[PDB]
């Protein structure tokens, strides 16, 4: 299996293998005449579990402003709950006929939707995680933009005393993102564009120096200044949206659930 | 202090993993 984060494949494993090598077994069909043996106090403690992982979850619906969070997670709580009673009446079943095919397939059934509801929670925290990252790498856009308006040395000693710690934070919430992703060429792409902009930060900085004192001496160097500031700035910001963009990849080979 | 969502949902995983080790 291939999972997005190493926190979604280190809750997600062991038994996202198991129900994927389960169904190869029990395709659907399930002629091999043998007993399941009484599930009833494993199925119970699925079912506790169940229970208390949509109680945690409520938890975040009910204090969160994030509206994204409020509209996702109520429909995977529906689907563990449900896949959980389909369990539930599998074990039932299966108690009464450990040999039953049709309640097996409950069984597995059940299984799968509640691994899919359980995958669904993590991917929406997931997705929180990345839009938190996405509002820093666009406020580092954002002041991008005000490179242009600093005309004074006094302004451009402000700039990069702001710009600096803002790059540090992007640039730790990159590297926290981008260690825990399970694509290595992901990975690569986040590492080398976000040190492409911490090299492009101080030819930035030398650029706006270079341009302030061609503004104040009055000189015919401004124009040749002012493009090589707009330059740098340009690729910094193509990098930052390269980021945006990378952040929000799913790999075509990653398993949904 | 009050569990997180991924402490709740490896429990559920380990369930589910425990059960099905019994098919
Ligand atoms: C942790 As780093 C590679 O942004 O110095």
């Amino acid at each position: 299996p291939v999972f997005h984060t190493r926190t979604i494949e280190s809750i997600l494993e062991p038994v996202a293998q198991q129900i994927s090598h389960l169904v190869i077994m029990h395709e659907e069909g399930e002629v091999d005449g043998k007993a399941i043996p009484d599930l009833t106090a494993p199925v119970a403690a699925v079912q506790a579990a169940v229970s208390n992982l949509v109680r945690v979850g409520k938890e975040t619906v009910q204090t969160t402003e994030d509206q994204i969070l409020k509209r996702d997670m109520p429909p995977a709580f529906i689907k563990v709950e449900n896949a959980c009673t389909k369990l539930v009446q599998a074990a039932q079943m299966l108690q009464s006929d450990p040999y039953s095919v049709p309640a097996r397939d409950y069984l597995i059934d059940g299984s799968r939707g509640i691994l899919s509801g359980t995958s669904d929670l993590l991917l929406t925290f997931d997705e929180a995680e990345v839009r938190k990252i996405i509002r820093v790498c666009k406020g580092i856009l954002e002041y991008l933009t005000v490179a242009e308006v600093v005309e004074t040395m006094e302004d451009l000693v402000t700039y990069t005393k702001n710009l600096g710690p803002g790059m540090t934070k992007m640039a730790k919430m990159i590297d926290e993102r981008q260690q825990e992703l399970t694509h290595q060429e992901h990975r690569v792409m986040l590492v080398n564009s976000m040190n492409t902009v911490k090299e492009l930060l101080p030819v930035l900085i030398s650029a706006m120096k270079i341009f302030v004192t061609t503004k104040n001496s009055k000189n015919q160097g401004i124009e040749e200044a002012l493009k090589n500031r707009n330059f740098t700035v340009e690729k910094m910001s193509a990098e930052i949206n390269e980021i945006i963009r990378v952040l929000q990849l799913t790999s075509w080979d990653e398993d949904a659930w | 202090t009050r569990e997180t969502i991924f402490e709740a949902s490896k429990k559920v995983t380990n369930s589910l993993s425990n059960l099905i080790s019994l098919i």
